[PDB]
RNA sequence: UUUUUUUUUUUUUUUUU
RNA sequence: AAAGCUAUCCAAACUCGGUCAUUUAGAGGAAGUAAAAGUCGUAACAAGGUCUCCGUUGGUGAACCAGCGGAGGGAUCAUU
RNA sequence: GGUGAAAUUCUUGGAUUUAUUGAAGACUAACUACUGCGAAAGCAUUUGCCAAGGAUGUUUUCAUUAAUCAGGAACGAAAGUUAGGGGAUCGAAGACGAUCAGAUACCGUCGUAGUCUUAACCAUAAACUAUGCCGAUUAGGGAUCGGACGGUGUUAUUUUUUGACCCGUUCGGCACCUUACGAUAAAUCAAAAUGUUUGGGCUCCUGGGGGAGUAUGGUCGCAAGGCUGAAACUUAAAGAAAUUG
RNA sequence: AGGACUUUUACCGUGAACAAAUCAGAUCGCUCAAAGAAGGCCUAUGCUCGAAUGUACUAGCAUGGAAUAAUAGAAUAGGACG
RNA sequence: GGUAAUUCCAGCUCCAAUAGCGUAUAUUAAAGUUGUUGAGGUUAAAAAGCUCGUAGUUGAACCUUGGGCUCGGCCCGUCGGU
RNA sequence: GUCUUGGCCAGCCAUGGUGACAACGGGUAACGGAGGGUUAGGGCUCGACCCCGGAGAAGGAGCCUGAGAAACGGCUACUACAUCCAAGGAAGGCAGCAGGCGCGCAAAUUACCCAAUCCCGACACGGGGAGGUAGUGACAAUAAAUACUGAUACAGGGCUCUU
RNA sequence: GCGGGUAAACGGCGGGAGUAACUAUGACUCUCUUAAGGUAGCCAAAUGCCUCGUCAUCUAAUUAGUGACGCGCAUGAAUGG
RNA sequence: UAAGGGAAGUCGGCAAAAUAGAUCCGUAACUUCGGGAAAAGGAUUGGCUCUAAGGGUUGGACAACCAACUUAGAACUGGUACGGACAGGGGGAAUCUGACUGUCUAAUUAAAACAUAGCAU
């Protein structure tokens, strides 16, 4: 039974990357997994990714640009406060300058980085480095 | 997998993407209905009128000719079984099985499958009592099954 | 000693001791 | 790694599930039970005084040949019998039957030390006075 | 250790397999466990087949052949030398001797 | 492919350009 | 208006049973552990000299033995 | 007869052997496989009946109805128990004959319970793939089983369909072969991989070796026993995989 | 300031309130220090700085945010609208 | 430690702390040997014989996005106005 | 009835209340907390004891006075313990400060004083074993003695030379 | 008469000597002997002479009672345990 | 019938005493799960004055005319007595033995003896 298809994308993602392939094939798809991808995209960590509509949940063909080195889900998604940021930063990530903790905030999915700007502060639920 | 086997096995029907009727068909929406409700009024369960109509009458989705489902247009004429397909279906299994166990005691595996028919039938009329198909005080009883097949 | 008959000599010593305690009984 | 629960509401399954799965733990089980004070000869202290009943001599155990000096002590504060071991070169000449001796662990909590077998207790002092002191030209003994 | 990734037989989702006896032991063994080998020789030995022709009146008679499938268990073979013990590289290769 | 039981305690190794 | 007195109420205490909890004596019986130059066998480790082990049953000074079913952790990854 | 060799045993009352026939009970050889079915335990002669099941195909239906599960319940090899039937073979216990220092064993001749069946219990196995169930992804390859599809040519039938064989594709299984981008302490593993770059969901179990699956209490059982299940005390190792002798 | 119309919970931000002592921590040469809350300046006449600051998890109170996780809504229309 | 004792009893010498040092017991870190972070379950201890199933835990996708008009604060540069 | 609400109690009526999200029962060598120890984070453990709250005054119960007590350096009764006696009677509660016995591995003087902090009284005036001072005190903590130095003789490391 | 079967047919079911690093006892061994040498159980029992057996409990005191022990004159398995 | 004691009497609690109905409470080991069990052990009981409940018939959650017992509640009352006579279990912890119900030595032995179901030949 799927029960975390956010995880079920991001593990096919590293698989991929991992086998050193350029693309990777995404199913289902889900309005979290398109602004998780779009977070990727803004920072560079991946290429294109392009989603293929149908009568179902969607699928989604992501190009891999090679520079990529780990992304993961979050299970559960844990209650964070402001105070708690660092915290799950340090424990989670390498070096604090290249990594970007994944959160849901009611500004919508968002970095931990523009959650310091914003002053925010909501459910992680990946990350990336 | 399946929900009482080991049993991983996929098949299934492929809905295509069209959603639009295609153009070979010349029957109006009206005319279908007419069919569906003298199929069902003579007995014809919905999934034995989706086959009919899909063999013999080349409608390939009744949902793409008209916009709504058999059932749902049962519903709304009245021709709805009291008794749901699923539930009829695994009670009279279930009902089969009895008088089989009844004069076989010795077929153990025979005992075994009717525990398997009986749980399903619970779990699904848990269900329809959840969404109101069926009333709450509605009871699946061993020795009361062969009255409500009749 | 095997175990198969190390269990053995504990359940004959174990049926033992429930006579034991039914004499007393 | 273990098939933990990992939702979000699934936190008096773990704390039950730890509850249960730490009285495995040896350390915690003996003091969650509260053996020391139940079984141990002491009732939990680190000394205890006690009535010497007779001297007697243990085997060392292989590979060692010697006859190891003790004790029978009979506690006064609860009445249990133990066996005492008595350390230094000579010191069972200071030690004599009806002998009001002070006693102490023999090692690391309660387990026996050395090639010294079911001895568990050591002697510390005797008629109040401290046996390193009666063993060294410092103190004397009472005169009784 | 295991030593053999089939176990010792061939029953990879069989369950349970009706056991046979040894031929020279009786031991109860199961059937895919045990080492079986079909045999098929003159009814007469070689040295004798000349004698057997030379009888023959009815001088065309071809000698039968005896048709006898042995079964054996692990002690059996390996004892009477059926099979050898084999180093751990060459446990591993199913093939039967070449001729 | 006749059979072949047992072996008293302890004791059996270290450093550098 | 004191002593006293009527009837409820609060109720100490004792006796008599019940129940729970915790300690403690006991003839005798049956175990465990430790200590070693004790007696008897040699069951296991090699095919340990009857391959070993598991469940069950019965028997024997003792380790153990035997019947039924199973496993290989086997002494066979294999016979066209 | 039987064995390494013998002996107990049967035998001129004809043993053993030969042929024919009958009775009894059990079992289903060769075909039989790195094959199949079943939740597992298990399941192998023919025929008929009864009910069930997976895979496949589907442009049929419902529309979240799902996954795993503390307690709870059904089934559960062999052995064992109760009451009848049956009782051929084999064979615990027992009696002998050998061997041996002894032999309450291995070996041989007998032989009771049992082995078989109906009704009712028992609920344990090295019940093992020592590998929980669901889900996604990840290297190649050839066999094989069931279904489906496309093509080709022989063969039997045929108002040209179907079966057997051939090639290929795909779904679902039992497995297997090489490799390590990986894992492990290693043996080895396409899962025991996607884990110090540590979070997909759920349940169960373990915390040095013994004492001990023991004592006690509870509960189930006709009993044998099953399930639950300690502590005192003792000990510096026990153990796993490989290496050289 | 009176009334009407707000889906409801979880979650996050902010704010109010939240004994001292303890802890972190600012200042002062108790001869240094542990400590203590002192002290310092003018020759005097008397003049003055201090005795800070942080800390209130979870529960409760007020407001904002509306992604994420749940729940309802019109189907025998017994639905909305002047 | 069994007649050459670097380990016992002593003499000498030296080492550690030093007005202190040793010992026994309790607890913490070490202990990723209690593991939520963060253990292990083929063979080292450990997947219930197997299936059904209640409480519990968890549970497919989907509903306002996109664009433009702007306005302001802060930060990163040269202009430095004194 | 109570200062007052209340099944707090007395009468009448109904059959409800809690529980697998652990009720009820049992253990605690359990007074609760602010907090102590030790930890990168997450934690583990202790908390009789200088402060806040609760309860008790040998064990229960009852009560007077009083704004305030179920008070105990108040009373009454019972149980245990215990004091004087002329044997008729009377009198008692150190878990207040010292001190003694017992218990235990385990813990100080039957000292001085209201001068300091505050409290009480009719009260500037008196009282306070609250409290302060001193004695015992290696609980723990801070600083810090047991020695400093010149030359002579010798040796080493250097320096100009190695006659 | 000879030969075989039959004990839920009647019935029966042994002695002596040596031996374990204190002593004691004898798991063990040897020998005579039987149709077989009393197995599981139980006991000074309504069955034990010696005997008021030895130990414990019951009482102030117990040849009584009860619980144990067991070379049991002379216990014991459908003469049923 | 007996003061105080309460089996010291006796081979031995023989004989006698004690308990005794009804209602409410409470009830152990053991067990063949049926019992033990009336286990053990407690409380109440009179009279008088009341109150309430439990029905039938005929006329449409009502009205009227009948009916005789049972149960429950409350005041008052008395030399605290009340199943006031009669009637009417003593109990418990064990051992030996026979399973139990049943039967016999008329006129000294009623038992462990006989029988029985069950088992076996
Ligand atoms: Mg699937
Ligand atoms: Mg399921
Ligand atoms: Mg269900
Ligand atoms: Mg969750
Ligand atoms: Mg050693
Ligand atoms: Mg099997
Ligand atoms: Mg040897
Ligand atoms: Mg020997
Ligand atoms: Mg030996
Ligand atoms: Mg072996
Ligand atoms: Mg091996
Ligand atoms: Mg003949
Ligand atoms: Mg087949
Ligand atoms: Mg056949
Ligand atoms: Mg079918
Ligand atoms: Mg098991
Ligand atoms: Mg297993
Ligand atoms: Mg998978
Ligand atoms: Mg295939
Ligand atoms: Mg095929
Ligand atoms: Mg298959
Ligand atoms: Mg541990
Ligand atoms: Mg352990
Ligand atoms: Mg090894
Ligand atoms: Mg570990
Ligand atoms: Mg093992
Ligand atoms: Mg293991
Ligand atoms: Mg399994
Ligand atoms: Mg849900
Ligand atoms: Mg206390
Ligand atoms: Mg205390
Ligand atoms: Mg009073
Ligand atoms: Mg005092
Ligand atoms: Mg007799
Ligand atoms: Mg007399
Ligand atoms: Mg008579
Ligand atoms: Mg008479
Ligand atoms: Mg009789």
């Amino acid at each position: 039974v799927r029960t975390s298809v956010l995880h079920d994308a991001l593990n096919s993602i590293n698989n991929a990357e991992k086998a050193g392939k350029r693309q990777v094939l995404i199913r289902p798809s889900s309005k979290v997994i398109i602004k998780f991808l779009q977070v990727m995209q803004k920072h560079g960590y991946i290429g294109e990714f392009e989603e293929v509509d149908d009568h179902r949940s969607g699928k989604i063909v992501v190009q891999l640009n090679g520079r990529m080195n780990k992304c993961g889900v979050i299970s559960p998604r844990y209650n964070v406060r402001l105070a708690e940021l660092e915290k799950w930063v340090v424990k989670l990530l390498p070096a604090r300058q290249f990594g970007y903790v994944i959160l849901t905030t009611s500004a919508g999915i968002m970095d931990h980085e523009e959650a310091r700007r914003k002053h925010v502060s909501g459910k992680i639920i990946g990350f990336f480095y | 997998g399946r929900m009482h086997s080991k049993g991983k096995g996929i098949s299934a029907s492929a809905i295509p993407y069209s959603r639009n009727p295609p153009s070979w068909l010349k029957t109006t929406p009206e005319q279908v209905v007419d069919q569906i409700c003298k199929l069902a009024k003579k007995g014809a369960t919905p999934s034995q009128i989706g086959v009919i109509l899909r063999d013999s009458h080349g409608i390939a989705q009744v949902k793409v000719v008209t916009g709504n489902k058999i059932l749902r247009i049962l519903k709304s004429n009245g021709l709805a079984p009291d008794l749901p397909e699923d539930l009829y279906m695994l009670i009279k299994k279930a009902v089969a099985v009895r008088k089989h166990l009844e004069r076989n005691r010795k077929d153990k595996d025979s005992k075994f499958r009717l525990i398997l028919i009986e749980s399903r039938i619970h779990r699904l009329a848990r269900y329809y009592k959840t969404v109101g198909v069926l009333p709450p005080t509605w009871k699946y009883e061993s020795s009361t099954a062969s009255t409500i097949v009749s | 000693m095997r175990a198969k008959w190390r269990k053995k000599r504990v359940r004959r010593l174990k049926r033992k001791r429930r006579k034991m305690r039914a004499r007393s009984k | 790694s273990g098939g933990k629960p990992r939702g979000l509401n699934a936190a008096r399954k773990l704390r039950n599930n730890r509850r249960e799965q730490r009285w495995s733990d040896l350390h915690y089980k003996k003091r969650a039970l509260g053996t020391a004070f139940k079984s141990s000869p002491f009732g939990g202290s680190s000394h205890a005084k006690g009535i010497v009943l007779e001297k007697v001599g243990v085997e060392a155990k292989q590979p060692n040949s010697a006859i190891r000096k003790c004790v029978r002590v009979q506690l006064i504060k609860n009445g249990k019998k133990v066996t005492a071991f008595v350390p230094n070169d000579g010191c069972l000449n200071f030690v004599d039957e009806n002998d009001e001796v002070l006693l102490a662990g023999f090692g690391r909590k309660g387990k026996a030390k050395g090639d010294i077998p079911g001895v568990r207790f050591k002697v510390v002092k005797v008629s109040g006075v401290g046996l390193l002191a009666l063993w060294k030209e410092k103190k004397e003994k009472p005169r009784s | 250790v295991k030593k053999r990734k089939n176990n010792g037989r061939n029953k990879k989702g069989r369950g349970h397999v009706k056991p046979i006896r040894c031929s020279n032991c009786s031991r109860c063994t199961p059937k895919d466990k045990a080492i079986k080998r079909f045999t098929i020789r003159n009814m007469v030995e070689s040295a004798a087949i000349r004698d057997i022709s030379d009888a023959s009146v009815f001088a065309e008679y071809t000698v039968p052949k005896m048709y006898l499938k042995l079964q054996y268990c692990v002690s059996c073979a390996i004892h009477g030398k059926i099979v050898r013990v084999r180093s751990r590289e060459g446990r591993r290769n199913r093939a039967p001797p070449p001729r």
